[PDB]
C-alpha cells in the first residue's frame, strides 16, 4: 500500500511503462528500474517431535 | 461403628511429612517456573513452553 | 533549570487560525509558496487554491483530458472544522530567551477537496436538511478574496 501525494487513494500499478497511475487524477510516478521489494517473510514449518512414550504411566 | 473428628485429625507423622512435601514440592516448582521465563527451559514433545510447564506442574 | 518566561502576548491572535494537513506526511512536504488562485472562508475555511500539478511526472495526459473540468489544475481543499470550544489551544512562537503566548481561533483541518468526481457524475446526469444554515451563509462562502504572501511578522 503506497499512497498518493495529492489525493491519497492507494497503490495501483499500470503495467504500461512502469507507472503508478491511480484511479483518480493522474500522478503516475514512472519508477525507473528501481527494484520493488516486498518480502513479507512467512513462517517456516518447524520439524517435528516423536510424541514419545516417556510418560503415559501415571 | 461410628465416625468422629478423631478419625480425621492428622497425627504427628503426617504434619512433618506434609510440611516437607509442601516445601520440597514448592522449591522445584519455583525453579521450574524460573527455568522457563528467566532462561531456557526444555520442552516436552506436546507443545511449547507455558503448556508443558503446567503439565510438569501437575 | 531553564526558567524562560512566557509573555501573554496581546499581539492580536484573532487573526491566528491553525491549519492542519492529515494529507502530507510522506516526505516533509511543504505546501510550497508559489501557488495562488487562493480562496478561503472565515467559517468552514474551504481553502481553494492553485495546487497546480507538476509535469515532471510524465504529462498524465489523456486521463487529465478525461477529467472533464480542470480549469493549471486546482487541487482544492474543503476545511473539516474541529472548533467546538476553541481556546483550549493557544500557543505561539518561542525562542530560548522569550516566550509569546497568543490565543488562537478555531483550528481547521484541510483535507483535499475533490469535486471533480462530484461534478463528473452530474455531467452524466445532464447526459442535509438546513444544510447551508438559515442565512445560506450569503457571505462566509462569499468571503474568498485571499492573498497568501510572505512577511516576517512577530
Ligand atoms: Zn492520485
Amino acid at each position: 500500500l503506497l499512497f498518493c501525494p495529492g489525493c491519497g487513494n492507494g497503490l495501483i500499478v499500470e503495467e504500461g511503462q512502469r507507472c503508478h497511475r491511480f484511479s483518480c487524477n493522474t500522478c503516475p510516478y514512472v519508477h525507473n528500474i528501481t527494484r520493488k521489494v516486498t518480502n513479507r517473510k512467512y513462517p517456516k514449518l518447524k520439524e517435528v517431535d516423536d510424541v514419545l512414550g516417556g510418560a503415559a504411566a501415571w | 461403628f461410628s465416625i468422629g473428628i478423631g478419625d480425621v485429625t492428622p497425627g504427628q507423622g503426617l504434619l512433618k511429612a506434609k510440611y516437607e512435601l509442601l516445601n520440597a514440592g514448592y522449591k522445584k516448582c519455583d525453579e521450574y517456573i524460573e527455568a522457563l521465563n528467566t532462561g531456557k527451559l526444555q520442552q516436552q514433545p506436546g507443545c511449547t513452553a507455558e503448556e508443558t510447564l503446567e503439565a510438569l506442574i501437575l | 533549570v531553564q526558567e524562560i518566561d512566557v509573555y501573554l502576548a496581546k499581539s492580536l491572535a484573532e487573526k491566528l487560525y491553525l491549519f492542519q494537513y492529515p494529507v502530507r506526511p510522506a516526505s516533509m512536504t511543504y505546501d510550497d509558496i508559489p501557488h495562488l488562485s487562493a480562496k478561503i472562508k472565515p467559517k468552514q475555511q474551504k481553502v481553494e487554491l492553485e495546487m497546480a500539478i507538476d509535469t515532471l511526472n510524465p504529462n498524465y495526459c489523456r486521463s487529465k483530458g478525461e477529467q472533464i473540468a480542470l480549469n493549471m489544475d486546482k487541487q482544492t481543499f474543503c476545511s473539516s472544522q474541529t472548533t467546538s470550544n476553541t481556546s483550549r489551544y493557544a500557543a505561539a512562537l518561542y525562542r530560548q530567551g522569550e516566550l509569546h503566548l497568543t490565543p488562537l481561533h478555531g483550528i481547521l483541518q484541510l483535507r483535499p477537496s475533490f469535486s471533480y468526481l462530484d461534478k463528473a457524475d452530474a455531467k452524466h446526469r445532464e447526459r442535509r436538511r438546513v444544510q447551508s444554515y438559515e442565512f445560506l451563509q450569503k457571505k462566509h462562502a462569499e468571503e474568498p478574496w485571499v492573498h497568501l504572501h510572505y512577511y516576517g511578522l512577530r
